[PDB]
């Protein structure tokens, strides 16, 4: 917990689109793990 | 093609695409390019169901790509477009 | 965190991306924060979009040719 | 004025009205393709309208034309080569 | 394995006004950041530079007459 | 200022630029930030014209 991230996640929770800490963190989570598969997906059809 | 509404917001920013393309290019490729924006504008008059809905980003709200924008737009009671902006893409969150 | 993402964390580790849970959870949040800046500034312009007047039809063949003239005086 | 297309892109501009068709009828599937033919014309009269992209091949540049892009060389004379109009799905910005 | 490199004055100015705004820890973490951003740029780069080959490869770019073309579809849908 | 790679990144620069892509690490690594300071700086443009 950083300073900088607690903050962006106190001002995600003030502005009603997540109701908690661990929400943002899975919200987060769920974008980047959806990045990465997209890319490997790519990336593993192009090595096809 | 049928009816449609254009904000004010987008009216102003046809003729600043307008100004800036002649600027650079001169008056056939300003007008060239807005014609191209308008064929995309009558098509989602035509049919606004082409462009997709992004209520997501706003409730009632569909966009459709044209040219570097992208038209953002509600269906009025009547089944009329009203196109409340014209964004360049780089805005495009998708 | 929950249990998937917990396991996707670990995944994203042994396979040498990333280096710690702390790199995974601050990247994510890098993303998310840059997506909730783009979102916003989008919801934004549309927001001043209707706050600009109400809708009108255009005349784009007329707006065309005044600005064509324009330009040719 | 005079552009040439790749046989590949002639290609997709046909898959491109005939899924149009399918879906929207006969004049969304033409003015869609009279949209594109707007934006090669556009370029075809300047083609320096276009952004270079030599960093993606030597000699392209690329003009977004709504959900497409145009991605083209210019030839021994002042005219442009349509290698291929591919979705804005692969356009990297 | 493990490798040590040393930044220009720039981009360790650029680091530097990172670290800062809060955003990253240490140089270390603004690199990594960075080269998984190249990365991902390269792979969907070279997904277009494959199409554009497939392109090249499809044959001598020909003129393409629009009225012609959609005169025919138009005229094909009617049968 | 200085920094480390691990295995896993320091294989990824070897790769492009065995691949043709780049002639040196360093220019991995520049063009590497180059696209991240874009990155940032056009996003806090738009935090600045934001807020």
């Amino acid at each position: 917990l950083d300073e900088h991230y607690s903050a962006f996640i106190d001002g995600e929770i003030a502005a009603g689109r997540y109701r908690s800490a661990s929400e943002v963190i899975r919200s987060a989570l769920r974008l980047l793990e959806d990045r990465e598969t997209q890319l490997r997906a790519l990336r593993e059809a192009l090595e096809a | 093609s049928s009816r449609y509404l254009l904000s004010p917001a987008a009216q102003a920013h046809l003729e600043e695409i307008w100004d800036c393309t002649y600027d650079r290019w001169g008056v056939d490729q300003a007008e060239q390019y807005l014609r191209e924006l308008q064929h995309a504008i009558d098509r989602a008059a035509a049919n606004p169901r082409i462009g997709r809905a992004c209520d997501e980003i706003r409730p009632g709200y569909r966009k459709l790509s044209a040219g570097s924008h992208t038209l953002f737009y509600r269906v009025t009671g009547e089944g009329t477009i009203d196109v409340v902006r014209v964004l360049h893409q780089r805005m495009d969150v998708d």
